[PDB]
């Protein structure tokens, strides 16, 4: 019927394919509860949002500050804000909006209302999707673009795996580690900086050090998972 | 069906000629499962084809360049011109994702059959499929089929076999002998009492290990004796 | 029927095709008993778990300590790790113990009374701890993602998979404890051996699995 992960398989009989992004993955049934599939929704949504973000947000800084790798983009800024006051207006702003969506993701009906100016709030809505003043010039049907929404959401989560893994194996950005692949593309893969064979194991040591300074202390700067690198 | 394996031995009631090259031999009994006998003719094929270009392969090899041994050519110092030290784990990311592909689909294929016969990004063009494992269409171009398909794929079964025996033999020559199939054919013409299995099988001229671009791969041989 | 630890020999009458890994064998008869083998059936469980996380811990040290990066032996991290760390050992022990003995006692007490941990006593939790079956406990503390929950036939693949892995674990376990008492090393040092010589490295070839050469 619908488009599937694979193209001759059956989904699980709790994927009927009604939710944006439905190709019928969930091999391991985490999403048979359907309690758990709300959660795990609203988890690949704002994933996908983090992630896409984050990964525009790498690529343009990497475009207009290609002094900065991006890695070591938090120890390089010298704020005038200091660490700290910045850690702290994130955490109380972060911290309110993240539990006033917590608040719509356990009981939807709750909080569509402006808690100053009681005039405004959000119509209505589907959770994960709020909508009035965070959506305007909605471009096209609203199916269509969660679905482009997921799509490119998911892209941008392996593509945000994708750039910690080559910053750590080639230690350089995701333009710069694209040139290097580009400039050499049967000898940069990660194919081509490892192999384990029985009998030996040839892993490619982290261009990351294993700590840094900030400012008086020694941040722990490990590599993923190092040792079950191939 | 008909004319078996062996004067006075009956076949066994799921071996009943209705695959290609069925002379009822079973002797293990690994086809009494019928999902079991499907895979292991799938798997069959597979062998037989992949040893079919083998044995081609080597033969083709050895009569072009001589100069090279099968048993050493994907080495990549031994590789030609275009690709001679070429990064191997390059060349085996090529491999490893051209052939996921074509083997996923060829596996779901098995799983659920004449589900990937439409080509996934021109969805205009479908694979025919008359038996699991015979794709056709595109697979068959020439369009040798829609005649005797059956005795053609008695033809190629058969050939098949014959090329998995054969590529064994070629494996446990160079082994031995350490030379190639035509090699040891015209040694062993050269002195065909002093020159064959005698006097050089107990005796492998595999390596205990072969360095390629830094990894060691252990290269063990089929039989022990005399490294 | 149903497959057999002893081909040929019939299951005996208490193990049912019920539990999972439930391959016939108690040449003891050790669970014949209903309430013994809800009982040992947990004891299984629990060994595998704790056996299955043990495996894993033991496994990735061992692969950091024999790639390179700062990591003991197994035999060895407890030590290191109560040295480096200014740790003291007693207070560990009975923080331990205190913390084990609050989840154990819960367990003990949700075995004894199947209906109990789920008054609301502990903090108010009543449904976290009311308990799925004997030995799966389940809720959204135990079972956060709900697999216990939707699919029933992957429930129970998902609970021989874990017997079955679990008892994997503690032969591998018991494993690690012998090759460390013979070849007094590592384990993935013990498998480099073997992989580098198969033959002439085995237990055939320590002189202490096999007395006689
Ligand atoms: C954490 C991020 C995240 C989360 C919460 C989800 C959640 C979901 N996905 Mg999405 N998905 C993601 C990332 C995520 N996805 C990415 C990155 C891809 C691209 C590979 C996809 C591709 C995808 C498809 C194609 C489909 C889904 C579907 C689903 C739903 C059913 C599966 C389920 O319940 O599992 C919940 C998942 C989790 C709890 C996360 C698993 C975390 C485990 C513990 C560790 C996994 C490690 C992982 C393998 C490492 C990968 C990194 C790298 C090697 C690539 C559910 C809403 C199906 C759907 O829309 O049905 C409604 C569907 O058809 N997903
Ligand atoms: C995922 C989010 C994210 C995060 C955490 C970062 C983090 C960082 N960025 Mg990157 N960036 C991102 C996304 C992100 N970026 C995106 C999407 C873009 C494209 C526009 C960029 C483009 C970019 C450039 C061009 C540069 C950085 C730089 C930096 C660093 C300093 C930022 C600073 O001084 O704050 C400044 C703070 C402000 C100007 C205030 C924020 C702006 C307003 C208030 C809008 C915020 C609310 C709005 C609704 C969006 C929030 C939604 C969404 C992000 C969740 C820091 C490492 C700099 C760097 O390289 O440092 C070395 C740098 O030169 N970023
Ligand atoms: C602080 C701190 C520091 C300095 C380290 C240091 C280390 N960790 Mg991490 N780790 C920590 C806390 C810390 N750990 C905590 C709190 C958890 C939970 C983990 C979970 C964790 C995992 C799961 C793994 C490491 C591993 C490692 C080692 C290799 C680096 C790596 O991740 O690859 C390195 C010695 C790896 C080891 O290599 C086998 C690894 O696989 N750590
Ligand atoms: C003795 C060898 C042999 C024989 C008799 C056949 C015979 C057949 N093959 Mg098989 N095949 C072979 C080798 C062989 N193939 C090998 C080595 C491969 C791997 C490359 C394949 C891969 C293959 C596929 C993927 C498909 C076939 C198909 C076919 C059928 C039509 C083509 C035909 O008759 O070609 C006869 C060939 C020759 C006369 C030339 C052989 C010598 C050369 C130089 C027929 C049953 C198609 C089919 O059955 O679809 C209906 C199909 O889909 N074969
Ligand atoms: C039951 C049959 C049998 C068995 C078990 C062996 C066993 C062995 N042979 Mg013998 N061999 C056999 C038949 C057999 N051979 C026959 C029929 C011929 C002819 C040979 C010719 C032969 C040679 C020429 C050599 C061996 C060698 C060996 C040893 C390593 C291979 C091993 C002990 C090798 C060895 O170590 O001596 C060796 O050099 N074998
Ligand atoms: C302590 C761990 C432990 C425990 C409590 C159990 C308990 C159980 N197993 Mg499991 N099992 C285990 C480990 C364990 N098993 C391991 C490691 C394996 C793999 C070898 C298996 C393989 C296995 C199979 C294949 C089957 C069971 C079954 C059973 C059930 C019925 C038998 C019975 O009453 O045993 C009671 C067990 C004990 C009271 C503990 C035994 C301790 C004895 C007294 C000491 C000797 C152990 C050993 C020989 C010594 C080795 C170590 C030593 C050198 C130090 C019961 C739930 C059957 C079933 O239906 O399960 C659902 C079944 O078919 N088990
Ligand atoms: C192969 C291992 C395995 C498998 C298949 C299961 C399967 C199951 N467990 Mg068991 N469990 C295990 C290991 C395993 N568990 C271990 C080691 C522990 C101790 C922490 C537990 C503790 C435990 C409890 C307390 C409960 C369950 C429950 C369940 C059921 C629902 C969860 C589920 O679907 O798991 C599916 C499992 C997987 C898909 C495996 C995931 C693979 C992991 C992530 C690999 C990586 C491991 C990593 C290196 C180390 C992890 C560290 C850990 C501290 C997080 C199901 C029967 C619940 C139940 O029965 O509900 C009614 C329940 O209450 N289990
Ligand atoms: C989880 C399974 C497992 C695996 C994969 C390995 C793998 C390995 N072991 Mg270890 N080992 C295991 C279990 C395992 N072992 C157990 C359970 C023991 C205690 C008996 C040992 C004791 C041991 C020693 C003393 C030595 C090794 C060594 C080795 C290496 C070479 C193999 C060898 O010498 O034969 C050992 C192989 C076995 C003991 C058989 C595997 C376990 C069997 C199948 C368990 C069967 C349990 C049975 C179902 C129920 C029992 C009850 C029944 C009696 C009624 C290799 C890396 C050697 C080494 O270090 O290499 C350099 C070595 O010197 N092993
Ligand atoms: C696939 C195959 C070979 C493929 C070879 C290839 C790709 C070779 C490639 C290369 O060489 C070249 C071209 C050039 C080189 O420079 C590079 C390499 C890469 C080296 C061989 C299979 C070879 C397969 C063989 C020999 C299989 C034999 C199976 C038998 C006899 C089964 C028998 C039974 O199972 C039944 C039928 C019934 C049961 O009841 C009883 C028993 C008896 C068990
Ligand atoms: C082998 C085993 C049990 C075997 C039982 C068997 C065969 C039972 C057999 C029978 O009863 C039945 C079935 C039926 C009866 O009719 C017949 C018999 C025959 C009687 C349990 C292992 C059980 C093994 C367990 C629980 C292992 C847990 C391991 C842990 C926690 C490891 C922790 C650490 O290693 C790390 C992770 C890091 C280190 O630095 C620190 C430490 C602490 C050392």
């Amino acid at each position: 019927s619908r488009p599937l992960w694979l193209p001759g398989s059956t989904p699980p009989a709790h994927l009927k394919g009604d939710l944006p992004g439905d190709f019928g993955f969930d091999p391991l049934g985490l999403g048979a509860n359907a309690e758990s599939l709300k959660w795990f929704k609203e988890s690949e949504l704002v994933h996908s949002r983090w992630a896409m973000a984050a990964v525009a947000g790498i690529l343009v800084q990497e475009i207009v500050r290609p002094d900065v790798f991006w890695y070591n983009a938090g120890k390089e800024v010298e704020s005038p804000l200091g660490p700290l006051g910045l850690l702290a207006v994130e955490f109380f702003l972060m911290h309110w909006v993240e539990v006033r969506r917590w608040q719509d993701l356990r009981k939807p009906g709750s909080v569509d209302q402006d808690p100053i100016f009681s005039q405004y709030k959000l119509p209505p809505h589907e959770v994960g999707y709020p909508g009035g003043v965070f959506a305007p010039f909605i471009p096209g049907d609203l199916a269509e673009l969660k679905v482009k929404e997921i799509k490119n959401g998911r892209l941008a989560m392996l593509a945000f795996v994708g750039f910690v893994m080559a910053a750590q194996v080639t230690g350089k950005g995701p333009i710069a580690a694209l040139q290097e692949h580009l400039a050499d593309p049967w000898g940069t893969t990660i194919f081509s900086k490892a192999a384990v064979v029985p009998g030996q194991a040839v892993a490619p040591p982290c261009k990351i050090p294993a700590s840094v300074s900030y400012k008086g202390i020694e941040i722990p700067t490990p590599c993923f998972l190092q040792g079950l690198w191939p | 069906d008909r004319k078996l394996w062996a004067p006075g031995v009956v076949a066994p009631e799921y071996l009943k000629g209705d695959l290609a090259g069925d002379y009822g031999w079973d002797p293990l009994g690994l086809g009494a499962d019928p999902t079991a006998l499907k895979w292991y003719r799938q798997s069959e094929l597979q062998h037989a084809r992949w040893a079919m270009l083998g044995v081609a392969g080597v033969l083709v090899q050895e009569i072009v360049k001589p100069d090279v041994y099968f048993y050493e050519a994907g080495l990549p110092q031994n590789l030609p011109e275009p690709f001679t030290n070429i990064n191997m784990g390059g060349l085996l990311a090529w491999e490893f994702i051209l052939m996921h592909w074509v083997e996923v689909r060829r596996w779901q294929d098995y799983k659920n059959f004449g589900s990937v016969n439409e080509d996934p990004i021109f969805k205009g063009n479908k694979v025919p499929n008359p038996e699991m494992g015979y794709p056709g269409g595109i697979f068959d171009p020439f369009g040798f089929s829609k005649g005797n398909l059956k005795e053609l794929q008695t033809k190629e079964i058969k050939n098949g076999r014959l090329a998995m025996i054969a590529y064994m033999a070629f494996i446990l020559q160079a082994q031995a002998t350490g030379k190639g199939p035509l090699a040891a054919l015209s040694a062993h013409l050269s002195n065909p009492f002093g020159n064959n299995i005698l006097k050089n099988i107990g005796t492998c001229t595999v390596p205990h290990s072969v360095d390629v671009q830094g990894l060691t791969i252990p290269l063990t041989c089929l039989w022990p004796g005399s490294q | 029927v149903r497959p057999v630890w002893f081909p040929g020999n019939p299951p005996p009458a208490h193990l049912d095709g019920s539990l999972a890994g439930d391959y016939g064998f108690d040449p003891l008869f050790l669970g014949q008993e209903p309430q013994t083998l809800k009982w040992y059936v947990q004891a299984e469980l629990v060994h595998g778990r704790f056996a299955m996380l043990g495996a894993a811990g033991i496994i990735l040290t061992s692969i950091g300590a024999k790639v390179g990066l700062g990591f003991p032996e197994w035999y060895d991290a407890g030590k290191v790790v109560v040295e480096k760390n200014n740790i003291d050992f007693p207070t560990l022990m009975v923080i331990q113990f205190y913390l084990m003995g609050w989840a154990e006692t819960k367990r003990w007490y949700d075995f004894k009374n199947p209906g109990s941990q789920a008054d609301g006593s502990f903090l108010g939790f009543t449904e976290e701890f009311k308990g799925l079956e004997n030995g799966y406990p389940g809720g959204r503390f135990f079972d956060p993602m709900g697999l216990s929950r939707g699919d029933a036939a992957k429930y129970q693949e998902y609970k021989q998979k874990e017997v079955k892995n679990g008892r994997l674990a503690m032969i591998a376990c018991l494993g690690f404890a012998a090759q460390y008492a013979a070849t007094g090393k590592g384990p993935l040092d013990n498998l480099a051996d073997h992989l580098a010589d198969p033959n002439h490295v085995n237990f055939a070839t320590n002189g202490v699995s096999i007395p006689i050469a």
